[PDB]
């Protein structure tokens, strides 16, 4: 039963008294990234199903909240982050744009235009 | 001519290994360390 | 050569054996039987012809 | 994340990993010998009866473990890095398996130090002589700065000569082997 | 008496300084071996017991080790030395008549095998430079084999079939039939066979060698004996010793074949030892490697360029399948790997033809080339008379649709052939000449064994020259044709 | 960097590093090797440890070796320099001819097009094989699939192809043979040498070919189709020039994906595959496309394992093709060669506004009839034909004149058959076609249509039976 | 040396040693039962602790009891004087007749005849019977499928054919009765004393029946056939004689594995039998040959789940 | 306890194949190795050593007996599945019960073709 966050990298922290200089709230780094699922470690304030957005643009979803790491799925290719990336919440459940202004955009999954015609000016998101 | 050959020398061998685990006991200790303690000089020698 | 000690103590060890086969050394009856069933099954498989007799036929036409 | 300075020699498991991040923790800050002392004093207080049965039961809140740890880290001025190392052990409850922490760390520690283990079996004692001879010999094995660390072992199974082990090295001269290597050669 | 103080005399015995690691636990047939930090993958540690096994899995604290023996003759605690090399087999022609076990080990008796080269077994195949197309053919001496489904030198033919439908007899023959090459002056038409048996009764490999004894065939023969009491690690090895000892040959100019016995039953010890390893299991409980584990093997039976030599490895692999499925999945695994392949009928087998190839499906993707030209003549004839009668033969009216009828059973009868029983290129040339052209019509279907056998009879006694002729010049001229169609006309005149 | 090996374990391998860790997709030397192998990364294990899958033969790796890291992942030499050459997966030569001398090279983990770059424009690619322009029309610059199962005609289909449509064509091309026999490849090569598409002393070489055959360890099984795609993108964009790129066998892409996954500690998918299957398969097959820049033509030959086309690996790419191409076992032992099954294959182009209105209703003319005779084939099997309509007879008679007719014999099959290679056009297709079904050859016999080219052919070979 | 009994799971008992680990295939003697228990190892898991599956019942095991390393494999009574009495894996006799008096004492894992000793011309043993030696002769050292189910003769053809091997040949015979229900044991042993080739009186009894029950624990019917090869095997090489093996069932010893890796927790192979099926066939298949000393002709009653050949 | 004791018993066990499920359901949740059909190892065993307990003493223990009638579901007439033959090689004959003859007006429905009695007639009045 070897917890995920019972790495060396992290009990070193624990034991040399350094933990309290970061913040493990409202943000965590990558244990491990692999397949296009991080492990976070922190983010103790992090939603079950929220979004979180990596040091690189990419934003994951929060599924897995395990008593010492989460288990964050990524919304793009886990080319870019690496071991130690800062993850920091976005504060809200996932939600998608909305409206009347969608209407003849051929949007993405997560509302972003993929049409080049423009950024989608909608005003409501719904989770 | 052939069955009586290997019998005979399985049989020899068997004699041969009782009497040498007998005598193993006969005392050569000494000697065999100061000769293996020699042969560790040579090994370790070579070893750099 | 000789420094070994094990070389030289199977040396001496079969020199006794060579000199104790004045005759064979420490057969035991079961080497004996052991004889009677591979000399059984042996000449079984050969015949039940004499150790040395040089035989004939004793040929003979249609 | 931090760069934690690799241990001399690894060490693979919960015990290891542990002790991993001890001396990871303590050679920042230069702490080794100190911390290596404080391991071996609580090597010698948690075999205390009372703490040893109390640690052991599953059913007192693991809050009492930690507390009467740093009660009895506390007591014993122990350095920050092992009241830290006491209290992570007690909060992910691998304590039980302190004593295979503290033993990897003198590892992890003697191969610092170059105190590179030995071994020898023979069939009956040696002379002290002889056993002097042994260690200048086998002293010509290592390098610069290492240090013999010889443990001597009696066993009847190997009748002759004897077996050497230095770290990874080995070489058997048993009369046993030579008896087999013989016997195998001759019948094959 | 003395030779065996002799024997004790020269044995080494001089101790070396060498790395070694202790067993942490031995069960399932994997050891779990600690220490052992300079020791590579796939290298061949051996355990304090004699043993032998191969380090498979390099983990950061142990080491796996695949027990090439009885994993009982293992404890925990025991001590294993690495012997530094990569798993190696010796190779040369000293094993030729020898039946070494999957590492080498002689388990004839007759002394111990005084090779003095040894290959990985892991070796690598050539790439595409090196190989060059079949050109030469193999006899097989087989008629149905040599005329419809021909071999090449270099191809790698499968034999697929049931139980009991003649897939070893038809390796066993093609094996023997080399005996008349082998003795020849040309070092470039010798063949040294090679016969891997896996997973067989061991019964059946000693009259297998007994057989090949009386047959004269051992002279260049190995048999590479991994039975079916050996552990599985080593039925999965065995392959790779044989391959091994062929491509030595093949690296060094010389022609070699060898015969896989069965690759159904390597597949199997290999999907024991994935299973046990727990691996995840795919289709049919076989790990996904299964299929490298036989691709890999089988892309070693190349033919090199005159640039690299020249030599060549021919490879049959047998598989056997139950229930005749051919599209089950090893053998599909195979066929997808292979370059030809012959379905042996269980059917056509029960029915007293043998051997049962079944040329409606057997094929030979290098086919026409790497064939004698004069066979290539006597057999295309066949070839597509055979398909023509197929075309019809269900249901038993006018001239043609009855003679198609009956010069495919006259035909039919006449590629049945006996055991252990090869016939030279021209003989096969001579009888298949005299049933296509049409010399047989009229006898009737049940004689056409007999009318075979006394037909070879008389040719290979009065016309010796002219069957010299054939295989000199390996074509049938149109004198030649003349003197063989008058032969024919006068020896069946007498019946 | 410079970290060291601390597992091997078949063909993945466990590095450390203790400066940073290089980012996923990278590649590593294995420095202190007798030959080139690289360790391509894919996951960040932590503690500074990264997984990475090697390119070649892990055999000799001691826990411990020193690897250092290259900073960008596998970079082949791209340019038109690669035409006529040979590489393996990882870009060096093989054909024993010195090194390839570009100016560029081209990382093989590109993205995929944009969806603001995929062109539109369909149309029809004629190859001369009678069942395959009239049921399932190739489409000029879409992705096409083989599917067959073992020794059904995938790669005679491939060869034929690529003689009709390359030896004819302006552009470029490659072929990317990623696990298949080893020996095919060299007669592939040498086959192209002696029709010129190869050139030896020249610049006028038209097809790169990049190979990992069957012999290779998983991980170069598993990336040479991406060199391929990498060899083919750079002659669609930076030349912008249409392209082919035959692929054969892209099973072996998934394949070896998933002997090297169990080994990445996954949880297996369905039957064993890994469970990244369907993604894996679309990043890789969403690279070859038809942009605005240039426009592929792929033909890729799948593999149908065990003959089962619900398998996870054919059913997941049966989505990612404009036409597709069933070669069943079951045709083939008839002796029908292509062993195309019309009523399985497909094409996105079968639109009466692109193949026009008389080649769309002959082909479902076809489709029809050979439905209809499979229906009938049930009940034929027992109560034997002398039990139907006379209808029933009529349309058994007319489709057995047409599975035979759709058989056609092809060049690089006249070594197996001996029959002479056939082209037909496509007017002639259907035409003979429109004849079969409007009635005109109910007098002939079935066999009089095996095996030929244009009808013309069919009626001449009725006559030499006649007689 | 004795360990301690540390874990019994089912039938699965692991042991922890102290001073050195038995071998695997050894048999521990578990001390403290009434019957006599024995444990035969199977694995090394570390810790000095030893895997080990049970031949009977495990209950009232404690977690504790001293276990004693016997120092080889099962060991039964394997000399003439077994004939005519029946014993059950472990060596004990089952007839409660007194017990099995012999001199010699064979262990039941051993290994097939190397291939030097194989003999290579095949024979045709003679079993009297017309139909039999016709049509489809039975050959010396060979194997024999019996296929037929009940009512048909199977049992009266087994007399017969121990019948006319003891008499025309000399040889006696073995039943190894895996997974044998007791009731046709029962009857099987009393039509054998009806029919004489056992005899209760006289000692010159033709068959040694051994008997796996079907209510022993799958360690003790997968080993079964293993004593009844033992016995066997003293027949062929130390009598040099031919024999005769009947095997009833042969299903039921590949079950009896497939159950035994079960339990160990081995992923099962194809259709549930375990990944070992074909080694643990032949590591016993190929103790039944002809070397040079004799032969084992092993007649296997075989049965095939769900009328599939395959 | 009748049969040791010069009397004779019948027990019936209605069903036997859910005696299996709650074992393992027992096996699954102490996490023992699956095995077929998730049935643990010991589904042979489970009921082998519990209809080997219906036996016929002889005199000498008392003559009692102890006959037994186990019941099996079989699932479409399913007989091959894996409870439903590990019982079939356990006992000494069967009596199929099939509802195509239970709806024809065969009640009850005892397909003779399948059913047997291993011990046959050696068990039947003179009579009948
Ligand atoms: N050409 C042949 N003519 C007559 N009989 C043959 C021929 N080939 C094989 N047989 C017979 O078939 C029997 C078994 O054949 P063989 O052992 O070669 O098949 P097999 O597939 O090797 O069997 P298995 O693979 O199960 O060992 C032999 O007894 C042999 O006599
Ligand atoms: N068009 C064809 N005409 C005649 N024979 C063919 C044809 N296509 C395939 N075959 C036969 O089927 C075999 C299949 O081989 P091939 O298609 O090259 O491999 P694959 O299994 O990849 O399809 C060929 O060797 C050939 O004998
Ligand atoms: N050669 C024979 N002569 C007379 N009766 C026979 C012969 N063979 C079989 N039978 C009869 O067939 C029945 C089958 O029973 P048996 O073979 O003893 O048990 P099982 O059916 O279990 O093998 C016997 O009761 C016997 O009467
Ligand atoms: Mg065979
Ligand atoms: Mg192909």
């Amino acid at each position: 039963k070897t917890g995920t966050a019972e790495v060396s990298s992290i009990l070193e922290e624990r034991i040399l008294g350094a933990d309290t200089s970061v913040d493990l709230e409202e943000t965590g780094r990558v244990l491990s990234i692999g397949d296009g699922i991080a492990r976070v470690h922190g983010l103790r304030n992090v939603q079950a199903e929220e979004m979180v957005e990596f040091s690189s643009g990419l934003k994951g979803m929060s599924l897995n909240l395990e008593p010492d790491n989460v288990g964050v799925v990524v919304f793009g290719n886990d080319k870019l982050i690496k071991e130690g990336d800062i993850v920091k919440r976005t504060g809200a459940i996932v939600d998608v744009p909305v409206g009347e202004e969608l209407l003849g955009r051929v949007v993405d999954a997560l509302g972003n235009a993929i049409d080049g015609k423009g950024p989608i000016g909608s005003k409501a998101r719904r989770r | 001519q052939n069955m009586m050959r290997q019998k005979e020398q399985e049989h020899m061998i068997n004699w041969v290994e009782k009497r040498v685990v007998q005598s193993i006991s006969a005392q050569q200790e000494k000697e065999t360390i100061a000769k293996c303690i020699a042969d560790l000089k040579l090994l370790s020698k070579k070893a750099q | 050569d000789p420094v070994q000690k094990l070389f030289v103590d199977k040396i001496r060890e079969y020199r006794t054996k060579r000199q104790t086969s004045g005759g064979p050394v420490d057969a035991g009856p079961e080497y004996q039987q052991d004889l009677d069933r591979e000399l059984f099954k042996l000449k079984q498989m050969y015949g039940k012809a004499d150790m040395n007799t040089f035989p004939n036929f004793t040929f003979e036409d249609p | 994340f931090a760069k934690l300075v690799r241990p001399p020699v690894q060490i693979y498991g919960i015990e290891g990993r542990y002790a991993t991040a001890l001396y990871s923790a303590a050679s920042k800050q230069n702490k080794l010998e100190q911390v290596e002392k404080e391991l071996l004093r609580v090597g010698q207080i948690l075999k205390e009866p009372k703490m040893a049965a109390s640690l052991l039961n599953p059913y007192v809140k693991r809050s009492v473990k930690v507390k009467s740890l740093s009660d009895m880290t506390a007591k014993e001025k122990f350095s920050p890095l092992t009241s830290n190392l006491i209290n992570l052990l007690a909060e992910n409850g691998r304590l039980t398996n302190t004593p295979a922490v503290i033993s990897a760390f003198s590892t992890m520690m003697s191969v610092h130090r170059g105190e590179v283990p030995c071994t020898v079996t023979t069939a009956s004692a040696l002379d002290e002589a002889t056993l002097t001879e042994l260690k200048t010999v086998l002293k010509s094995f290592l390098s610069k700065g290492q240090v013999l660390k010889l443990e001597v072992k009696i066993d009847p199974s190997i009748m002759g000569g004897m077996i050497v082990r230095i770290g990874e090295k080995y070489v058997d001269m048993s009369a046993k082997t030579k008896i087999q290597k013989l016997s195998r050669a001759m019948r094959e | 008496s003395s030779i065996l103080e002799e024997r004790i005399l020269g044995a080494d015995t001089s101790v070396d300084l060498e790395e070694t690691g202790r067993v942490l636990s031995i069960g399932d047939g994997i050891a779990r071996v600690h220490g052992l930090r300079n020791v590579q993958a796939e290298e061949m540690v051996e355990f304090s017991s004699g043993l032998k096994g191969m380090s498979l899995n390099l983990e950061p604290d142990n080491v796996g080790v695949v027990v090439f023996g009885n994993d009982k003759l293992i404890k925990e605690g025991d001590i294993v030395k690495r012997t530094g090399a990569i798993v190696d087999v010796p190779v040369g022609e000293e094993l030729l008549g020898r039946v070494v076990d999957a590492l080498g080990n002689a388990i004839d008796g007759k002394g111990p095998i005084g090779s003095k080269a040894r290959r990985r077994v892991g070796l690598k195949a050539p790439g595409i430079i090196p190989r060059i197309s079949v050109r030469e053919p193999m006899q097989t001496g087989i008629k149905a084999v040599d005329s419809l489904v021909p071999i090449g030198r270099g191809q790698r033919e499968l034999i697929i079939g049931d139980r009991q439908t003649g897939k070893t007899s038809i390796a066993i023959d093609t094996i023997i039939n080399q005996k008349r090459f082998n003795d020849g002056t040309d070092e470039k038409k010798k063949l040294y066979c090679i016969y891997v048996a896996i997973g067989q009764k061991r019964s059946t490999v000693a009259q297998l060698v007994k057989r090949l004894t009386d047959a004269d065939a051992m002279k260049y023969t190995i048999v590479v004996s991994a039975t079916a009491s050996d552990a599985a690690p080593l039925q999965y090895l065995a392959p790779y010793s044989g391959c091994s000892m062929g491509e030595y040959f093949r690296d060094n100019g010389k022609h070699a074949l060898i015969i896989y016995d069965d690759l159904s039953k390597q597949a199997v010890a290999y999907r024991q030892m994935s299973l046990l390893l727990r691996r995840p299991p795919g289709r049919e409980a076989y790990p996904g490697d299964v299929f490298y584990l036989h691709s890999r093997l089988l892309e070693r039976a190349a033919k090199m360029n005159d640039a690299f030599g020249g030599g060549s490895l021919t490879a049959l692999p047998v598989i056997e399948t139950q229930a005749g499925d051919v599209s089950a999945y090893i053998p599909t695994n195979v066929i997808s790997i292979t370059d030809g392949q012959i379905f042996l009928e269980t059917e056509l087998f029960y029915k007293g033809i043998r051997p049962a190839i079944n040329v409606g499906l057997s094929v030979s993707r290098v086919g026409s080339a790497a064939q004698t030209r004069a066979m290539k003549q006597v057999a295309g004839t066949m070839k597509l008379e055979l398909a023509q009668y197929r075309e019809v033969a269900a249901f038993a009216l006018d001239a043609a649709t009855q003679q198609l009828l009956s010069r495919g059973v006259r035909l039919t009868e006449l590629l049945k052939q006996g055991q252990y029983s090869p016939m030279a290129i021209e003989e096969q040339v001579a009888v298949i000449y005299a049933g296509v052209r049409g010399y047989l019509d009229k006898l009737e279907p049940s004689k056409i064994t007999k009318f075979e056998n006394a037909f070879l009879s008389h040719v290979i006694s009065q016309h010796q020259a002219l069957l010299g002729k054939i295989r000199t010049d390996g074509k049938i001229s149109e004198e030649s044709d003349a003197k063989l169609k008058e032969i024919v006309t006068n020896f069946l005149a007498g019946f | 960097t410079t970290g060291r090996i601390v597992a091997v374990i078949g063909a993945v391998v466990d590095v450390q590093f203790d400066e940073g860790l290089p980012p996923i997709l990278n590649a590593l030397e294995v420095q202190g090797r007798e030959t080139r192998l690289v360790l391509e990364v894919a996951q960040h294990l932590g503690e500074s440890t990264v997984r990475t899958i090697a390119m070649d033969g892990t055999e000799g790796l001691v826990r411990g070796q020193k690897v250092l890291d290259s900073g960008a992942p596998i970079r082949i030499p791209v340019g038109p320099e690669t035409l006529g050459r040979i590489m393996n997966v990882i870009g060096e030569p093989i054909d024993e001819r010195g090194p390839i001398k570009t100016k560029q090279f081209a990382a093989i983990h590109a993205e995929a097009p944009e969806f603001v770059e995929m062109s539109v424009e369909q149309e029809i690619l004629v190859t001369g094989i009678k069942v395959v322009d009239l049921l399932a029309p190739y489409a000029k610059g879409g992705k096409i699939g083989l599917f067959g199962g073992a020794g059904v005609g995938k790669t005679v289909l491939i060869m034929e192809l690529i003689n009709n449509v390359a030896k004819a064509h302006g552009g470029y091309s490659v072929f990317a043979g990623v696990g298949e026999r080893t020996r095919e490849g060299n007669d592939l090569y040498h086959e192209m040498i002696e029709s010129g598409v190869i050139n030896l002393k020249d610049a006028t070489s038209k097809v790169a070919l990049v190979y990992g055959q069957m012999n290779e360890p998983p991980g170069a099984r598993a990336r040479v189709a991406l060199t391929g795609l990498t060899v083919a993108e750079y002659f669609r964009d930076q030349e912008g020039q249409d392209v082919l790129l035959f692929i054969d066998n892209i099973f072996r892409f998934t394949q070896a994906g998933s002997e090297v996954s169990a080994l990445l500690g996954r949880i297996p998918s369905a039957v064993g595959y890994q469970p990244t299957l369907a993604t894996d398969m679309g990043t890789m097959q969403e690279r070859i496309t038809t942009t605005k820049k240039g426009s592929i033509t792929s033909v890729q030959a799948i593999y149908v394992p065990a003959d089962d086309l619900t398998d996870p690996a054919p059913a997941t790419t049966f989505a990612h093709l404009d036409a597709t191409t069933v070669l069943s076992r079951a045709i083939a032992e008839l002796g029908i060669y292509p062993a195309v099954d019309p009523l399985d294959s497909t094409s996105r182009i079968m639109d009466p506004n692109i193949v026009g209105s008389e080649h769309y209703d002959v082909a479902r003319g076809v489709q029809k009839i050979l439905q209809d005779y499979k229906s009938l084939q049930d009940i034929i099997a027992i109560l034997g034909m002398d039990e139907l309509s006379e209808e029933d007879k009529l349309t058994v008679s007319r489709a057995r004149k047409i599975q035979r007719f759709l058989s056609q014999p092809f060049q690089v099959a006249e070594v197996f058959t001996g029959h002479l290679g056939k082209l037909v056009p496509l007017k002639e297709t259907i035409k003979g076609f429109q004849q079969i079904l409007a009635g005109e050859y109910d007098h002939l016999p079935e066999q009089a249509f095996y095996m030929v080219g244009p009808i013309e052919e069919a009626v001449a070979k009725a006559d030499k039976l006649a007689e």
